[PDB]
């Protein structure tokens, strides 16, 4: 790693070397050329003396640091003040982090690939990191900028619970989109045959069928229709004799097609887009089709709060609940107050002190590692607004109209949706092979059992003692 | 009366599987083991499983 | 090669979600997992008025059914190609359908990492919106529920006799204790502690325009309660907040619920050293409770839910049945709820603040403890010190200064709880139940203090130093592994290492943990098993084989 | 008394091996919390002798 | 029934059943298709 | 007449008037918070208390309670007519100060 | 207006990260097989 | 109990109304009205196109509550539900684009319009005096007349940025001269719809019906609607000087001001105070002043979306909430 | 991508507020708070709405696939 050389009573970096570093020329390995930074080893290092600051400066150094928050790597400098949290609450947002949905990239509607989600109304976090300017994050961010009120509310939010606002919702907070890809391939085998595609087959004035009225004139699924269950979006037939090898000769058997189509089966309709013919590369036709699926947040959905906060959706409540702050302001979730203590999450609390004193004069704030925006100043912004000091507002309850007994902690919140929705979770089994409720087959390293009774599971009924349930199941 | 229902109530009813119902009562508390180092002994003298 | 194996049918597998107005009992399914699910009925007397319609209205309307099995086996019909009206109509006594899973039929519910036997319980069925298995919060702590996206398996019996076998010696209500101990292990939770310490706080009073909505808040409109003369009148009529805990035991006249327990609840002060009474304590402390009225003493984690054989509900459940103690529970489950939402209780960066008084003692007592074990640093390198016995000259060195630092934490981390205000969020959260202790304030809000990995502190992790920002041979506290900052001041850097170390040690030991979630408790199972008291008050193994000739000496059952 | 269970059986005898390793298994779970109301622990103590 | 669009030079082109299947202006070798002429309803809530 | 939208529930109330209860389908807090401060303000009744038991549905349980004399079926009409009087005071109070200005 | 020391400093890091990038432990290596 | 409320410094005490008849031992405070025609009265502070500020005095929580509850759902209001598109080629996805055009307020009378009967089949529910038909038809076209520089996409692009005022209202049915009075427009045309690009083209028709604002957020009527006790500031033991000028810096300027050339200060338009007791941590103000807010007196704020006027809404709310309790009292009581 | 049509917490329409917000950015020149402050809004909400937005779909029209 690069450093900074001391000469036995201060920097060699001075004033008039950075004077030109952010006006043009003299930019890095023109400092190593000049001797004022260099790479220290790890075991090198270790005959070296470093200081984290500039005002430490002992004749008995050799070497002083650039930056201290150099030790976050890129997704865990997402994290706003992470000097405030405890440790392990920093290292499962580095799990959370990278499962949030959003912006992918500039050209994520010009590809084909096999699952990818996007988010509707992406926004800029509200408190940025001096390392996620670097990364360009900003230009495409994912997640969410809720508005929290965190209080105990309709006892939907007992442990890693929140509640949502409907007509909140409603106006886009968190639609997201899934886009997933069926490929097919037109084979030539051996011996001189293909597998066409085609249809368009009617039955009593009915242009199509119902089974078939997503396809064309081609026999591929057109862009802009829906599809549901059963019916076909790509109409695929191979032929029935020419799978062995019959050495070609000149009769006429090449009229028999046994049609296999690709069917669309799941429990909420999905929409065709796009759909790509290829001519590849050893002369081979190749059909690429995408579909898109519409979700809203609902009950089940889980959502994180860029500090290992991670928890599901309880219930969306109504937009005349959610007490109103006299000005007007509605909740968009509520948060549980009792995830505090155990958590030790104080890092979060600042987030909204300096998000909400950053909205008003219109200046998004910094919450990078061991430094960022002093709690001190910002408070003084907050107050002379007509605000409280440390963010506590006063509520008017929605149920009932009378005031709030305790005053309420209110502020922005840089939420983000993530993976692992409870649609494509919701699998189900009654009788035999091939269950009617399939998930989607994207576990990938998470096989947790299953539908199964296991030898832990067989041992709770012999402690119950019940012997005809052992037989049943 | 409550002396005697509450005693006559509590012996062990024929049929319990009382064997299961041990087992499965000390391996659960020895599920919740960190590393908990501690000492049988006076300033750090041995170092006991 | 002793993974899970055998795959059972008629079974499901969901997130899970929050519900407090479900009870107890039961499991709320939605309508869309449970209309694959059957449970095959046969005709007889009793129900030939329900199975026509139940066929007439067909699989996909909800009361329906899916398939049909004659008396004198045709085939398994199923009830959607064909076959309408006059179908429902013959329906012949020895006719099996598989109807649709419905309001109040008996389901097992079921958590993967099963430790103990109460990870499979039994529940009744509800037919709800949205796709999630909801249930109530006083029965997630035997399943270790957390529930922030966690599935649950969900399995129904398929016969008429292993149906009986989990409602009445399997289900909720006839397990409301651990075996492990006999203590209540399912019980009151989380934020249904903090809203009972809200109201049997002495500073609450209550009213006719408050009391009434309070009591049909906690039974949902239909319960006839009779009203107590109130705790204060003339000037104004008011109610105590502990006349409300005193009504719902004991809502009426019809109610045989009489309890007359006492005991100590958490964190208490002796009253004056010298009175015989064990409730004149300077905090609300000792609790009274005589005849379903409470006297004295806030209902916390200890009085009130989880806990010990002092319990509210242990002492309805020993007393008057398993079936009040159900309803006592959803009283309160559902009371709670509606009340802390209507109250308000927020936390906030107001809670966590010092406010300017105990940064002075930060500052002035820190100093002496750094001045006491730096005076041992300087006697360190004057030959030998004074060893103590029990280790050598080198180990007397870090159990002294451990010692030091670990006092200092606790001297620091006790003024801070004295200067904190009341009416703030964790401090009444250590003082009841739920989450928070005094060591999570002081750390919070104090100091945080000697992050430690391995039972000792942090070893060297270059060649005779740890960091490379400090002297070689420097056992000072601030470079080997005591922190100095709270975490509403901000960490430094090798402070923020030091904290890091000593959190992803207890990160990996839980992980790592998963893998072992069963090792144990099953190679015990695999000679504890075959064991069982016969009828002459004798455990015995499964070839008649004795091995003890009364259990425990006495043949006393530990749950009972 | 040692921690040893088969260093009591070769010198004391059977009885006196069941009688130390209900309190050995009921010395390292009381030093944690966790009752688990000593008829389990003699259950156990009986099984393996 | 307009069953091609290229993806580069995007010109409305359509031939029929193995025809030598690429573009006849620009050469590229892959093709999209074009939105349906049909009506397809839609909720806005 | 709608026998749906509001009935009486059998196993919660005791003879002869005192101690009704009252389901009401397609309501919310609106009603039930404004018909629970009306018959609370009538001296005869002195328990009235309304309740929702699940938020997905549109069900509302409200309880009037008396002492005597007053069939809780009556304190019910006598607290749902003050309402019409209530809103025919804040209508014409507001009406004169937009034409008057 | 002024330029300070312990401020500027912080410039050091992306002057480092426009040179030579992020991912340059791939691009590197590849570029010198 | 215990007037005018007090804010302290880490709580809010006397939340409750209570003035029922059982408070206390004398009946006091029966229903009477009589009592209550003579006690409430409303002020008025403005009333605007689109924002209405009025005063509530002598009233309970309860039914303002109330009021404010169902100005939101139970109004109905006009909003798009279904949309039918024609080659929709832009960049933006059918549901996006979809869900955008009902998010618009329209300006017309919602009781010119009748209720959608969700019974009847799909050429049925739609009729003359239940739809409102709405048709855009935009195509992107390149501007032949370029620029020395390629600047914005505003110019060198024809049309290229859709709004809300091309959402064309077609005359429908038969009744095409009901609404030749006022024609439905949106509440503000420049709503940023779509963005577009040469060979892009926008085609559709929007079936716009009347719907209550608890089914969905698209049909309320009100874009706020609120209100706010009046605060009070009791000041005792007149100091002034030096401490005087510090007891403004603290507030916004227009709720205290100290006096020219006289004696100490005093309290001016305590209306514009919004509450922060920040003057309830400093220790030289502790006993000598007094924070609250008075429990009677309620500040209605109304900014509606532009569909009707705010001074409409709160009559056809005090209408809406007066006519669910006469419905209910002409029901049987059925067993 | 695009500014929304109604901010999510009340409702207020706020896209009515983006090219006036741009065009008080470039020409006329002012700091964001007190040019977003004289454009409407008082309240800090939906005053998040035009202040932390990212304008994806300028990007997104650069791949153009209906023309070249
Ligand atoms: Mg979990
Ligand atoms: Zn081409
Ligand atoms: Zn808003």
């Amino acid at each position: 790693r690069p450093l900074i050389i001391v000469s036995d009573g201060q920097s060699r970096v001075k004033d008039i070397h950075l004077r030109k570093l952010l006006d043009g020329e003299l930019d890095f390995d023109d400092f190593l050329k000049l001797g004022l930074v260099e790479y220290l080893d790890v075991n090198e290092e270790n005959d070296s003396y470093i200081a984290l600051y500039e005002k430490d400066i002992v004749p008995s150094m050799t070497h002083l640091e650039i930056e201290p928050f150099t030790i976050l790597g890129a997704v865990a400098g997402l994290i706003p003040y992470p000097h405030h949290n405890q440790s392990p609450r920093n290292t499962y947002q580095c799990a959370m982090g990278k499962q949030a949905i959003g912006a992918i990239a500039y050209n994520q509607f010009k590809r084909i690939d096999t699952l990818l989600y996007l988010m509707t109304y992406p926004q800029q976090p509200m408190v940025k990191t001096k390392t996620i300017e670097l990364i360009d994050y900003d230009k495409l961010p994912a997640g969410q900028n809720a508005t929290v009120a965190v209080m105990s509310y309709s006892g939907y939010d007992i442990e890693d619970a929140l509640v949502l606002n409907k007509s909140s919702i409603d106006r886009g907070f968190g639609r997201c989109e899934t886009r997933r890809k069926t490929t097919t391939v037109l084979k030539r085998y051996a011996n001189h045959t293909q597998d066409i595609i085609g249809g368009m087959r009617v039955d009593e004035n009915g242009d199509p069928i119902w089974q078939h009225q997503s396809l064309g004139p081609d026999g591929l699924g057109e862009v802009g229709m829906k599809v549901q269950s059963g019916q076909i979006y790509i109409n695929k037939s191979v032929p029935t004799n020419s799978a062995d090898a019959p050495n070609p000769n000149n009769v006429n058997v090449q009229t028999q097609y046994r049609e296999a189509p690709v069917i669309y089966r799941g429990p909420e309709p999905s929409h065709i887009d796009q759909v790509m013919m290829s001519v590849s590369d050893n002369d081979q036709a190749l059909i690429k089709v995408l579909l898109r699926q519409n979700r809203r947040p609902e009950l089940g959905d889980k959502f994180s709060s860029r500090h290992g906060q991670k928890g599901v959706c309880g219930i969306i409540v109504k937009q005349e609940d959610m007490p109103f702050n006299d000005q007007g302001i509605v909740p968009d979730i509520i948060m549980n107050p009792h995830g505090f203590p155990s958590r030790m999450t104080v890092g979060k609390m600042i987030e909204l002190i300096s998000g909400k004193a950053g909205v008003l004069n219109g200046t998004l704030e910094y919450g990078t590692c061991f430094g960022g925006s002093k709690l001190e100043d910002m408070s003084k912004i907050l107050v002379d607004q007509g605000f409280n000091y440390s963010g506590k507002d006063m509520l008017y309850s929605g149920i009932t109209g009378e005031c709030l007994q305790a005053y309420i902690f209110f502020g922005p919140i840089y939420y983000q949706k993530l993976k692992h929705m409870v649609l494509d979770k919701m699998h189900a089994r009654a009788r035999g092979p091939r269950a009617v409720l399939t998930r989607q087959p994207t576990e990938g390293r998470s096989r947790d059992g299953g539908l199964r009774l296991g030898e832990m599971e067989r041992d709770c009924v012999i402690a119950y003692g019940a012997s005809q349930l052992l037989l049943e199941r | 009366e409550i002396a005697l229902f509450k005693y006559r109530k509590a012996r062990l009813e024929p049929g319990t599987a009382i064997g299961a119902i041990g087992a499965q009562s000390i391996g659960e508390p020895g599920t919740q083991m960190t590393l908990k180092t501690f000492h049988f002994a006076g300033v750090a003298s041995m170092n006991v499983t | 090669g002793n993974l899970s194996g055998k795959r059972v049918d008629f079974s499901g597998r969901t997130v899970i979600s929050p519900d407090p107005n479900l009870s107890i009992d039961e499991v709320a399914v939605p309508d869309r997992v449970a209309k694959v699910l059957t449970y095959p009925e046969k005709v007889t007397r009793y129900n030939r008025h329900k199975l026509q319609e139940l066929i007439v209205n067909g699989p996909n309307v909800h009361p329906g059914a899916n398939y049909l099995l004659k008396r004198n086996e045709d085939a398994r019909r199923n009830l959607r190609y064909g076959d309408r009206m006059k179908l429902a109509k013959n329906l012949q006594i020895g006719d099996v359908v598989e109807r649709h899973l419905e309001d109040g039929d008996v389901v097992l519910f079921n958590r993967q990492p099963s430790l103990h036997r109460l990870s499979i319980l039994s529940h009744y069925a509800k037919i709800r919106p949205w796709r999630t298995f909801r249930l109530n919060e006083c029965v997630c702590t035997p399943y270790n529920a957390d529930f922030d996206g966690d599935e649950m398996n969900l399995h129904v019996p398929q016969t008429e006799e292993a149906r009986a076998e989990a409602i009445n010696l399997m289900g909720v209500k006839n397990n409301l204790l651990t075996p492990k101990s006999g203590e209540p292990i399912i019980a009151a939770t989380q934020d249904f502690i903090t809203g009972s310490y809200l109201i049997s706080h002495k500073d609450s009073f209550y009213d006719r325009a408050t009391l009434t909505q309070l009591l049909s808040m906690m039974s949902d409109g239909i319960e006839h309660f009779d009203i107590p003369p109130p705790a204060i009148m003339k000037p104004y009529y008011l109610w105590t907040g502990k006349q409300v805990f005193s009504l719902l035991i004991k809502p009426n006249h019809n109610s045989p619920v009489v309890i007359n327990l006492d005991a100590k609840n958490k964190v208490f002060v002796p009253p004056k050293s010298k009175s015989l009474p064990n409730e004149m304590s300077q905090n609300d402390g000792f609790v009274i409770i005589r005849g379903s009225q409470i006297l004295s003493g806030v209902m916390d984690k200890s009085v009130l839910g989880d806990g010990k054989k002092h319990s509210v509900f242990y002492t309805i459940l020993r007393d008057y049945g398993p079936q009040e103690a159900a309803n006592a529970m959803n009283r309160m489950a559902k009371l709670c709820a509606r009340f802390l939402g209507n109250r308000g209780f927020s936390i906030g960066i107001n809670d966590v603040t010092p406010a300017d008084d105990l940064k002075q003692k930060k500052e002035e007592l820190v100093e002496i403890a750094y001045h006491k074990c730096d005076e041992l640093i300087t006697l360190f390198n004057k030959g030998e010190l004074e060893t103590q016995p029990g280790c050598n000259e080198e180990q007397t060195l870090e159990a002294k200064i451990g010692g030091l630092l670990s006092k200092v934490r606790e001297e620091v981390g006790d003024v801070c709880i004295n200067e904190l205000d009341n009416w703030n969020a964790p401090l009444i959260m250590a003082t009841c139940g739920s989450k928070g202790s005094t060591l999570n304030v002081s750390q919070m809000v104090a100091v945080v203090g000697q992050q430690i990995i391995s039972g000792n502190r942090v070893p060297d992790g270059f060649q005779d130093r740890s960091l490379p920002h400090f002297p070689k041979n420097s056992k000072t506290p601030q470079s080997k592994g005591f922190v100095r900052n709270s975490f509403f001041s901000g960490l430094s850097p090798p402070e923020f290492l030091f904290h890091a170390i000593s959190g992803r040690e207890g990160l990996v030991d839980t992980a790592v943990k998963t893998a072992e979630t069963g090792y144990m408790s099953r190679r015990l199972m695999k000679s504890l098993e075959d064991l069982s008291c016969q009828y002459d008050n004798t455990v015995r193994t499964s070839a008649n084989g004795i091995v003890q000739f009364t259990y425990g000496g006495d043949g006393l059952d530990p749950l009972e | 008394t040692t921690n040893h269970v088969l260093e009591v059986f070769s010198v004391l005898g059977i009885e006196a091996a069941r009688y130390s390793i209900i309190r050995e298994i009921n010395y390292t779970m009381s030093n944690h919390g966790m009752s688990v109301d000593p008829r389990h622990i003699q259950l156990l103590g009986d099984v393996m002798t | 029934t307009l069953k091609y669009i290229c993806a580069e030079c995007s010109s409305k082109l359509s031939l029929s059943r193995t025809d030598a299947v690429r573009c006849k202006d620009c050469g590229h070798r892959i093709l999209l298709k074009a939105r349906t002429k049909r009506l397809v309803q839609f909720e806005a809530r | 007449p709608d026998r749906e939208k509001i009935k009486l529930l059998t196993q919660a109330t005791s003879e002869d008037g005192t101690s009704a209860s009252f389901q009401i389908v397609e309501e919310d807090h609106t009603l039930g918070n404004a018909l629970r401060y009306v018959i609370m303000k009538n001296p005869d009744v002195e328990f009235c208390g309304y309740s929702i038991p699940h938020p997905s549905e549109n069900l509302l349980n409200i309880r009037i309670q008396t002492y005597g004399e007053t069939t809780a079926v009556d304190a019910l009409q006598k607290g749902l007519k003050d309402l019409m009087d209530l809103c025919d005071v804040v209508e014409s109070k507001f009406t004169e100060k937009i034409k008057s200005m | 207006d002024e330029i300070n020391t312990a401020q500027d400093k912080w410039h050091l890091l992306p002057a480092f990260l426009k040179v030579k990038g992020l991912v340059k432990q791939h691009l590197d290596s590849f570029n010198y097989f | 109990m215990s007037n005018i409320v007090g804010i302290e410094y880490n709580r809010v005490t006397n939340t409750t109304s209570t003035d029922f008849p059982g408070f206390s031992k004398d009946a006091e405070n029966e229903w009477n009205v009589e009592k209550f025609k003579k006690d409430f009265e409303v002020n008025i502070s403005s009333l605007d196109a689109r924002e209405a500020n009025f005063d509530l005095i002598n009233i309970d929580t309860s039914i303002a509550n109330a009021f404010r509850r169902i100005m939101i759902s139970e109004v109905p209001s006009v909003a798009a539900e279904y949309v039918y598109f024609f080659n929709n080629t832009s960049v933006i996805q059918d549901e996006v684009l979809a869900h955008r055009i009902g998010l618009v307020p329209l300006k017309v009378d919602p009781d010119m319009l009748t209720w959608v009967d969700s019974n009847l089949p799909d050429d049925e529910k739609f009729t003359d005096e239940n739809t409102i038909v709405l048709s855009l038809n935009v195509k992107c076209t390149r501007n032949p007349d370029a620029p020395k520089g390629s600047t914005d996409p505003k110019e060198l692009y024809n049309n290229a940025h859709v709004y809300a005022r091309d959402l064309k209202f077609e005359p429908q049915g038969r009744q095409s001269t009901t609404f030749a009075d006022c024609p439905v427009v949106p509440a503000d045309p420049d709503i940023l719809l779509a963005k577009l690009r040469p060979g892009q083209e926008i085609s559709l028709k929007a079936h716009c019906i009347l719907g209550i604002g608890g089914d969905h957020a698209k049909f309320s009527p009100v874009s706020t609607a609120s209100y706010r006790l009046l605060p009070q500031i009791n000041i005792l033991q007149p100091i002034k000087g030096e401490s005087a000028r510090r007891f403004q810096k603290c507030f916004p300027p227009g709720v205290i001001g100290i006096d020219e050339g006289s004696d100490e200060a005093y309290v001016k338009d305590a209306r514009k105070d919004t509450v922060s007791r920040e003057v309830l941590r400093y220790e030289e103000f502790a006993d000598k002043v007094k924070l609250g807010r008075v429990r009677n007196h309620f500040i209605f704020n109304v900014e509606s979306a532009g569909a009707m006027t705010p001074e409409e809404i709160f009559f056809k709310s005090v209408r809406i909430l007066k006519n669910k309790a006469e419905y209910l009292k002409n029901c049987p009581i059925t067993q | 991508m695009i500014v929304p049509v109604r901010c999510f917490s009340c409702g207020k329409v706020v896209g009515d507020k983006w090219e006036s917000y741009l065009n008080l950015l470039q020409e006329d020149e002012l700091d964001e708070g007190t040019a977003l402050s004289r454009l409407g809004l008082k309240r800090y909400c939906c005053r998040r709405m035009i202040l932390t937005h990212v304008d994806l779909i300028e990007k997104f029209l650069r791949y153009n696939p209906l023309e070249k």
